């Protein structure tokens, strides 16, 4: 029953607004119209600054 | 994946080496740059969360 | 005299191989002056020494090492126990040590409590006593200098670049864990130190099989490439004067696309065509001369199709970029006349992926103008050894669901033309997603996918899941279909992975007559396919192609000659008794009788499934009932049959009620 | 439907090759990091040429007039030019060539019996919709490109193998030169000319017979050492004196490049400062070729490049001072000591009774923790880059609050502040430390302060500017002593006591140019103070500034616990301790500040040549305001119409600088806590710890990266000024082809194509002058400068060097002026008009009887006002002139091509009939056109009707094509004529194409006749002429004297050993 | 020969070390002409041979009879 | 708290100097092709001083 | 529509975004100038109407 579902993506991203792949990931433009790109924004910094700390 | 990737350069975690592939990513020309251990743990990820889960 | 090599090498299988010729040396007089090295332990050393250091330093400490000239290592125990391993059996002590700690540790007795010993264990030092003692932490740069001057190198740490690691005692006392020289000799990580030393250029460096060796050769080429000797296989030819599937010959052609159309030749662009392997061209017989690949009818000829469809696509030689052909014999480009001018690459790689690791269902998706039509017929015509590999009989057309709706769900999205109150018939809506370029409108084919998507997962994934676990009860089968996540909601179980054509599908879908619905439907839903897709890798089909196709051919070179009676063989699923000498045919395969006579005894009879028997005739003419199996227990490795002989991948079994028995091996 | 099918597979070709959509940064990282070497030494064997003979049409063999025992090649002779009736030199880009590592860079250009549009549509023409068409605006750009591609393609250097004496007499026993390769039979033959026999009376051998015979193969070699490679060898053989004089210029570039191993030796050792030593032999060298020495003003331009590259992000330098922090910890001898900071401080005396305890209290809020010390030399390594990267400290380690002079905990906060702050390269920290102390009291007394916005209440790192310094720190006197003695007192400390700026000299002047900009050259600027240490066993003494300004904060503060009129609030014990921790805290041991004032100076300055981001300085200033940096700019172009860069550099910058934000508490620890080992030995240590790093090459792999950008960004701007009008003075030689009005997108488009040119040679993978594309690359200037407070403005401009890249293209595009025929180009224009004769005249050379000009009297020359009447009941279709007159469809007309094209259709219809048979002719004027040939037997009927009339409907306001002709084939017996129709003739001569007309015939009775060039090889002709001449700015030569080489490019590792 | 002289050597002593060597020596001979069949007596180089580019040499002329 | 000048006069600078074209096409281009069209409409152009 | 269709001018946001270089992260706090106004700006073909 609950295994068996999928989202309902109405608006995913276009197909045109990802890069070229770096091994299995394609990366965002950043002159993208979705909203992921605030997700990716957000994420980016993070990992950054997360590294970024010796602890 | 990126976020890490100005701070990790050559950087190794418990366990994982390092490695290398390339990228479409500079669509013009195609090379290849090496991945340090964050990016290596990530690239391990990517094809578990890409592919889906089999459950006994 | 010392060359690179861009691969692994090693000194007992690599005279085997025959990697000269291998990667193209014209080496076949027998100069047997070539002493091969084995560099296969230090891909190992180095993925050990990543994890405490940069790649960068690593590297750039293992291209001085020369690798003429021989060394060795000794690895030594802790400061802490060094000394006890010298109580026991005082024999073996250097003279290097002292007097006064000689006459300490001579003795019987056990010194355990004694100020005398415990001021000189304290006083003791681990390198006064023996000189190199790399390190701890080393540096590394310099313990490559250090292993070129001595014939043996000293050190307590495991991480090394270097030759070999021995012991200099027992086990017992630790923590966790010479050469003939020819005069030419192979082998990777070469040495810019040698006066005399060449690398073996002419290899793409994106076409390198492992990753280790490919690092290293782009740290060497962006680096002090000036001093190099890059050399062409002619030169080094001109210097010179169990085998194995999966691992075919690979090169690179090197054509152009000319016309004869106005009683001339005309060059107009040029093309590479990456990756497409040997076998294929020498069994075609390929040559430089001018080649037509579309007939006259309007179709190709099909080897070309096969040419390119082994193989992956098309990068221009002025952009570097990708290309994918017009399929089409439309004014804006055609390619009539071709010349393959040479070849460029001689490298080997493996055919297997890493992904297929157990005998289970295959699914691939395409896109839309996918030929896949063509593909079948090619496939139906596939006769190597008696045996079809690809039959048309387990192959899945990727409307095969598609078509089994009753309301024949094609025609469910002909319906979608009532969502928008001024779009009210199916052409006004053709007409109006597209911008009248062919592109399409953004925002009429956004909100076409708002109402798209509720009929796209609705029905389609129940339903779809269902044919999906029907065609699980019946063999494994190759499923192809579009818009992955159809294959993903319904939870089909198997291989999938995401290829494509080198080509562009678009107007092969704008050139097929007599489809169902309009001519700019089809173009429409193939554009809502590949927006209900997501954002994957498209992995190049020939990836798949080359495992369905090359390891044939070998062995139709190897098994040429023997008979069937000791090459043919049989696996699958048994059962003891007759009711209302029995077996259901899981896999066939096909190899040597020095690999058979030891896949004979491995134990097959392990594994268990649930397997289902009914009555009604096949269409053949053998006695087979169109059994039916479930698998209650794990899935059946890859590695078990061999990297010495190929299977047929996907099959249908064949030969009441359930049985719930085991299966075994059958002999020959 | 099918037109919409064409037209959405254009707009499927519609897709961009180069454009950087992607975010860059990362990239830019590992850029700064590390970068790609380019590929300078690049070797051939095969002979130095780019053009080569082609056989057009073949010989007649058999005929009756002539038995075949008189031809050669019925004797199969290996003659060097093709036994044909036709033969035409064409282009080839390294046909003879057994190359090292091609460039990806050769240069195709097909026979003109055939097509070669695709050349001239290469850059610009992706709009053009029929395969075979091509813009004229676009052909200069393309033929720039093209010549661009030309040169760059062949920047290899001459090596030689394989001398061998002959045992045929052909020769005065000339030793000649082999070459490798699968065979070398037809190699010699065409290599060397006047070899071959002399049997027969063709044009060949008359030819050959009349040349001179000691000038073959080798005259002369620079033998060094016996049984050895001869260095250097002069040969004569067929080349290319192009090409010859490009590997030339080539080569004296990397020969000005080439040093020697001994100065290598120096400059290594005095960069080591005599820690490492290096080791050069002293011996007769073989050869060599070091290329690795520039001059000044090229990395100069680099740095400048490299921080306009790296403005306003910060995580493309953390990783920088990551990396410094980490070769530090490498080097540096000192470690934790763990144990002071209990140790001292276990003898604090205090009772058990008092609540709060001083000693617990900062022994518990100071952490040591380990990774303070990567903060500490990150911190110590922001003193090289002052300039781009400020270290600061955040809010967080700051009291956040103001804190509390009665709060013990916010005083030891102070504390670790007043130790912190005099090691970051903020202008601002003295600023910070005293309004650090003002927060602190807010209520004992206020001061007089600037405004009401800016109080004793505002935050502590508010003010960071020059700007928000007070005038009551500005002025002691503000204070009285009544108001706040303590607070006079902290600000005298920090007036008369706070470190001093100083100097450490790195650098090596002879082999590297010294890449600071606002520095002398090879000087660095400190913070603090540097006395160098006489002894080798060092020891601890309290004699330097660190220490005291330590010791003196400890007193203010033994003050400030002394103010008991002020501070009577504590029950007396904790006025001892307190005291007590003060004093003991004031004389903790630490090796810290000595380390700082003598050796981290020394390790640092020979550290500092080793990099690959070169150090790039700001002077420091103590106190003086008016002397403080307030930014730093870069530029990219000039602003509106001005050319002067002094002038343009005030308004047009691009500050760079960022923050970094450090953490007081790590500095503070490091500097409190740091030993030396127990025994330790200066020379020693540096001898096993600075050896391994001086085993790099790298650091100097980074400046032929510099000479490549300095030369690509050179031949940018002189590329760009063929297309455009800038602001450099360069000398102009494609005028008479047309050309597009420019605008910027064309121009940036056009730098994007040099750009992905240049980075397919030299293999270049990694962002070449690729900053300079985001602007304008019209009006691009390099220039950097910086500013004080006060308007004191200075700036850097250094000269741009020539580029010996840009000087070749120049000397290509003059060899193009006359050698327009050999690529395809005919210069003028055409004319067409019905021409009905039995002559054999090459319509690429039309007589002078024919042709016509606008001088030509009764023409006319259409404009702009083309307006065309039918002429009703049997009158004349008429046009209307230029000059306003109407004229019928007759005579000699002058068209500008672009009019042609506007309304090609409309004129079809109109003019095609009259133009087949009735009297009318026209000029068409277009400069430059490619053409194509196509040949016939002229003993047969002919019409070239059907190729006009193609070219003319072909013909598209935006392409054209190849402009087809018709020309007869020369013949060896005289035969019979007939009637051949000619339409399209040219007006210019143009056959300094086709090399000679029946060749293996003995003389040539019809058609073009043409004899064997004797102006193009004039050193076997002329025996008063030298060997060394060459007539390259008219015509081409093909057979000159060239040298070779046999140098060997050796690491310098296996070079300077070194050894201990 | 720095690999193979010293070889004698530690064959001789029947110590694998050597204290008469050939290597680890402070003297640089970096320039150290030795001589190899990789030059002539000319001084050109030998990728190939001197008599079968003598032989192609007075190959690349010859002369056949006509039909 | 944080000297954000360098910052701002970097991104200043990279944002008043830049390739933009748009005010050259409106100074030089755009009111040709509005007197072009300006005839062509079924509501003429009404404007004010 | 009209002047969007006989315009020879178009509209590129990653003119900006190569200028800007968006994600750029000094002061590891709130955000840096040119990541705020880069996302205030949201450089991405909306629509120009």
């Amino acid at each position: 029953q609950e295994y068996t579902q999928s989202p309902e993506i109405k608006v995913p991203i276009p197909q045109k607004d990802w890069t070229g792949p770096i091994g299995e990931i394609r990366i965002l433009k950043d002159t993208t119209s979705s909203i992921a790109r605030y997700l990716y924004r957000t994420w980016y910094l993070a990992a950054a600054r997360m590294a970024a700390q010796p602890r | 994946h990126e976020g890490v990737a100005s701070s990790s350069i050559g950087k190794p975690f418990m366990g994982v080496p390092a490695s290398i592939v390339n990228d479409e990513s500079v669509v013009g020309v195609r090379a290849a740059r090496p991945i340090s251990g964050m990016q290596n743990m990530i690239q391990h990820l990517s094809k578990l969360y890409k592919r889906g889960f089999s459950y006994r | 005299a010392y060359i690179a090599v861009p691969a692994v090498v090693d000194s007992r299988s690599s005279e085997a191989i025959g990697l000269l010729e291998s990667f193209g040396v014209d080496a076949g007089s027998d100069a047997n002056d070539v002493s091969y090295q084995d560099h296969d332990y230090v891909v190992d050393q180095l993925q050990y020494m990543l994890d405490g250091y940069e790649a960068g330093d690593v590297i750039d400490a293992l291209v001085y090492r020369n690798w003429l000239h021989h060394s060795v290592y000794c690895l030594l125990p802790p400061k802490s126990q060094l000394l006890e391993y010298w109580k026991s059996n005082p024999s073996v002590i250097p003279d290097n040590v002292d007097r006064r700690l000689r006459k300490r540790l001579m003795l019987k007795k056990d010194l355990r409590k004694d100020d005398e010993y415990n001021q000189l264990a304290r006083a003791f030092k681990i390198s006064d006593v023996y000189a190199p003692l790399i390190s701890s932490t080393t540096s590394p740069m310099t313990m490559i200098q250090n292993l070129n001057q001595g014939e043996i190198v000293y050190t307590t740490t495991d991480r090394v670049i270097g030759a070999r690691v021995l012991l200099y005692a027992p086990r017992k006392y630790y923590a966790s864990t010479r050469v003939p020289h020819s005069r030419f000799n192979v082998g990777t990580f070469p040495s810019i130190a040698t006066p005399k030393c060449s690398v073996m250029s002419g290899v793409d460096i994106e076409s390198i099989p492992n990753e280790f060796i490919k690092l290293f050769y782009q740290r060497v080429k962006s680096i002090h490439a000036n001093i190099l000797n890059d050399i062409s296989p002619q030169i080094v030819s001109d210097m010179i004067n169990h085998v194995d599937v999966y691992r075919v010959d690979v090169v690179n052609v090197l054509f152009e696309v000319v016309d004869v159309a106005d009683g001339l030749r005309s060059v107009s662009r040029k093309l590479i065509m990456h990756t497409v392997p040997v076998c294929i061209l020498e069994l075609l017989g390929i040559e430089i001369a001018d080649y037509c690949i579309r007939q006259e009818d309007g179709m190709f000829t099909d080897w070309f199709l096969l040419l390119t469809m082994l193989s992956d696509g098309l990068t221009d030689r002025r952009t570097h970029c990708q290309y994918l052909i017009n399929p089409s014999s439309m004014p804006p480009d055609v390619i009539l006349n071709i010349s393959i001018t040479g070849f460029i690459n001689r490298h080997t790689i493996d055919v297997m992926p890493d992904v297929y690791d157990f005998i289970k269902p295959i699914g691939a998706v395409l896109p839309k103008g996918s030929f896949k039509s063509t593909i079948m017929r090619v496939l139906d015509s596939i006769s190597v050894l008696g045996v079809k590999i690809m039959p048309r009989a387990h192959v899945v057309d990727s409307d095969e669901v598609g078509e089994q709706m009753e309301p024949t769900f094609e025609h469910a999205v002909m319906e979608i033309y009532k969502g928008i109150a001024g779009v009210d018939s199916l052409d006004d809506l053709t007409k109006w997603v597209l911008n009248s370029d062919l592109v399409p409108h953004d925002d009429r084919l956004g909100q076409l996918f708002q109402a798209f998507l509720p009929l796209a997962k609705d029905l389609l994934a129940p339903m779809a899941r269902q044919f999906y676990d029907n065609s699980m009860s019946e063999g494994r089968l190759l499923t192809f279909a579009h818009a992955d996540s159809e294959l993903l909601n319904a939870n089909y179980f198997g291989h999938l992975l995401r290829l494509k054509i080198p080509y562009i599908t678009e107007v092969n879908l704008m050139i097929r007559k007599n489809r169902e619905g309009g001519e700019l439907f089809q173009l429409v839903l193939s554009y809502l396919y590949k927006m209900y897709a997501t954002s994957a890798q498209p992995k190049w089909f020939g990836s798949l192609l080359r495992l369905l196709i090359c390891p044939w051919l070998h062995m139709e070179k190897l098994i040429g000659e023997a008979d069937p009676a000791s090459t043919s063989a049989e696996i699958g699923w048994h059962v003891p008794r007759e009711q209302l000498d029995g077996f259901i045919p899981y896999v066939s395969i096909r190899a040597p009788r020095l690999v058979i006579e030891e896949l004979m005894e491995k134990n097959w009879g392990q594994y268990h499934a649930q397997v289902i028997v009914t009555d009604q005739l096949v269409v053949g003419e053998p006695r087979r009932v169109s059994a039916k199996a479930v698998i209650k227990g794990n899935h059946l490795p890859v590695k078990l049959i061999s990297r010495f002989a190929c299977f047929t991948l996907t099959s249908k079994y064949e030969m009441g009620a359930a049985y719930n028995a085991r299966l075994a091996f059958r002999s020959d | 439907i099918q037109r919409h099918i064409t037209e959405f597979i254009s707009s499927w070709q519609n897709h961009p090759i180069v454009q950087v959509s992607a975010d860059v940064e990362n990239r830019k990282t590992a850029q700064l990091l590390h970068a790609d070497t380019p590929r300078l030494v690049t070797w051939d064997a095969g002979l130095c040429t780019s053009f080569k003979i082609v056989p057009i049409v073949p010989a007649q063999v058999p005929q009756d007039v002539l038995a075949y025992t008189f031809f050669t090649s019925s004797y199969a002779i290996q003659s060097p030019f093709p036994e044909a009736a036709v033969s035409r030199i064409v282009v080839h880009t390294r046909w003879a060539s057994n190359v090292d590592f091609d460039r990806d860079s050769s240069v195709i250009m097909a026979p003109p019996t055939e097509n070669n549009i695709h050349l001239f549509k290469q850059l610009l023409n992706t709009e053009t919709l029929s395969v075979r068409g091509a813009n004229p605006l676009m052909f200069r750009a393309n033929v720039l490109h093209m010549l661009l591609e030309f040169v760059l393609d062949n920047l290899y250097l001459n090596r030689h193998t394989g001398f061998s004496q002959d045992h045929t007499p052909f020769t005065e026993g000339a030793n000649l030169r082999s070459l490798p390769g699968p065979d070398a039979e037809k190699w010699y033959s065409i290599m060397y000319p006047t070899r071959m026999g002399t049997p027969n009376v063709s044009k060949i051998c008359n030819f050959v017979a009349s040349c001179v015979r000691n000038r073959v193969g080798r005259f002369d070699r620079a033998q060094m050492m016996n049984g050895a490679m001869s260095e250097w060898v002069d040969v004569f053989e067929t080349s290319d004196a192009l090409t010859v004089s490009i590997r030339g210029r080539w080569m004296a570039r990397l020969a000005r490049m080439n040093i020697n191993p001994t100065e290598i030796e120096w400059a290594l050792t005095e960069c080591a400062q005599g820690y490492v030593t290096v080791t050069s032999p002293y011996a007769p060298s073989v050869n060599r070729l070091m290329p690795y020495r520039i001059s000044n003003a090229e990395r100069q331009i680099s740095q400048i490049i490299r921080v306009m590259n790296i403005g306003n992000n910060a995580t493309v330098i953390q990783p920088v001072l990551q990396d410094i922090s980490v070769l530090l910890q490498r080097i540096s001898p000192l470690q934790i000591d763990p144990t002071i900071i209990s140790n001292t401080m276990s003898t604090v005396s205090e009772s058990t009774t008092q609540t709060l305890s001083p000693a617990s209290s900062i022994l518990g809020k100071l952490r040591p923790s380990n990774s303070d010390f990567s903060s500490f030399r990150v911190a110590l390594a922001g003193w090289l880059y002052n300039g781009v990267v400020t270290t600061v400290i955040d809010d967080s380690s700051y009291p956040k609050d103001g804190g509390s002079v009665t709060s013990l905990e916010n005083l030891w906060d102070f504390f670790i502040l007043a130790l912190a702050l005099p090691l970051t390269t903020d202008p601002c920290a003295p600023v910070k430390a005293f309004m650090t102390l003002a927060n602190m009291m807010v209520g004992f007394e206020t001061i007089p302060m600037d405004n009401q916005i800016y109080t004793q209440s505002r935050r502590a790192s508010a003010f960071s500017t020059p700007h928000t310094w007070p005038r009551c720190f500005m002025n002691i006197q503000l204070i009285s002593p009544i108001d706040a003695p303590i607070l006079r007192q902290w600000a005298e400390i920090i007036h008369r006591y706070w470190p001093n700026p100083s100097q450490i000299r790195y650098g090596t002047p002879n082999v590297f140019g010294s890449a600071n900009l606002f520095t002398p050259p090879e000087v660095l600027l400190l913070p603090i103070d540097h006395q160098p240490a006489n002894v080798t066993t060092p020891t601890l003494d309290f004699t330097n500034e660190l220490t005291n300004w330590r010791a003196r904060v400890c007193e203010l503060m033994k003050n400030l616990v002394d103010n008991q009129r002020y501070q009577p609030g504590w029950t007396q014990s904790l006025v001892s301790s307190m005291r007590g921790t003060l004093g003991k805290l004031k004389l903790i041991k630490s090796m810290t500040p000595m380390y700082l004032q003598q050796l981290a100076p020394v390790e640092l300055a020979v550290i500092a040549p080793m990099l690959p981001f070169p150090p790039f300085q700001v002077p420091y200033v103590r106190l003086d305001r008016d002397r403080v940096p307030t930014m730093v700019g870069v530029t990219r172009q000039s602003r509106d119409t001005i050319t002067q860069p002094a002038l343009s550099l005030s308004t047009t910058n691009t500050t760079v600088g960022v923050p970094l934000a450090l953490d007081a508490r790590a500095i503070t620890v490091a500097l409190l806590s740091g030993k030396y080992p127990p025994d330790l030995v200066t020379n020693v240590w540096y001898a096993d710890a600075i050896y391994p790093m001086y085993a790099d090459t790298e650091v100097f792999s980074n400046l032929q990266r510099d000479v490549i950008t300095c030369e690509a960004v050179q031949t940018l701007v002189t590329l760009v000024a063929q297309i455009s009008e800038t602001q450099y003075p360069v000398d102009r030689y494609l005028d008479w082809i047309p050309s597009l009005r420019a605008s910027a997108a064309t121009a940036a488009t056009f730098a994007e194509w040099v750009n992905t040119s240049m980075k397919t040679a030299f293999d270049l993978s990694d962002m070449l002058l690729e900053p300079l594309l985001s602007g304008d690359p019209r009006m691009t200037q390099l220039a950097i400068q910086y500013q004080q407070y006060n308007g004191r403005t200075f700036n850097v401009i250094p000269e741009m060097p020539g580029s010996v890249i840009a000087d070749c293209v120049q000397l290509t595009a003059e060899v193009f002026n006359h050698e327009y025929n050999l690529f395809g180009i005919a210069r003028g224009d055409i004319i067409i008009g019905r021409v009905q004769s039995t002559h054999l005249w090459s319509p690429l050379a039309p007589p002078p009887d024919l042709v016509f000009d606008r001088d030509t009297p009764g023409v006319h020359i259409f404009g702009r006002d083309c307006r065309i009447s039918f002429g009703m009941n049997g009158a004349a279709p008429m046009i209307r002139d230029e000059t306003g007159m109407m004229v019928p469809f007759e005579g000699n007309w002058i068209f500008p091509l672009a009019l042609w094209q506007m309304n090609t259709r409309y004129f079809n219809q109109q003019f095609d009939a009259w133009i087949k048979t009735g009297e009318l002719r026209i000029r068409i004027e277009m400069g430059a056109y490619p053409y194509m040939l196509h040949y016939y037997d002229p003993r047969q009927y002919a019409n070239a009707w059907n190729l006009t009339s193609a070219w003319l409907e072909e013909i598209t306001p935006t392409s054209i094509p190849s402009v087809p002709f018709m020309v007869p084939i020369s013949s060896d017996h005289d035969i019979s004529s007939a009637p051949a129709v000619q339409y399209i003739i040219s007006t210019e001569y143009n056959d300094r194409s086709l090399f000679c007309t029946n060749s293996s015939s003995p003389q040539t009775i019809a058609g073009p006749d043409k004899h064997i060039p004797v102006e193009r090889y004039n050193i076997l002709t002329n025996p008063d002429a030298p060997p060394t001449q060459i007539q390259l700015p008219e015509v081409v030569d093909l057979y000159n004297v060239v040298t070779r080489y046999a140098y060997e490019t050796p690491p310098i590792t296996a070079v300077v050993m070194g050894v201990p | 020969e720095a690999d193979d002289a010293t070889k004698k050597q530690a064959k001789d002593t029947e110590k694998a070390k050597a204290q008469v060597t050939y290597s680890d020596t402070g003297i640089n001979n970096a320039n150290e002409l030795s001589r190899s069949g990789n030059v002539d007596n000319e001084g050109g180089s030998n990728q190939k041979p001197m008599s079968t580019r003598i032989a192609e040499a007075t190959s690349a002329i010859v002369s056949k009879h006509p039909a």
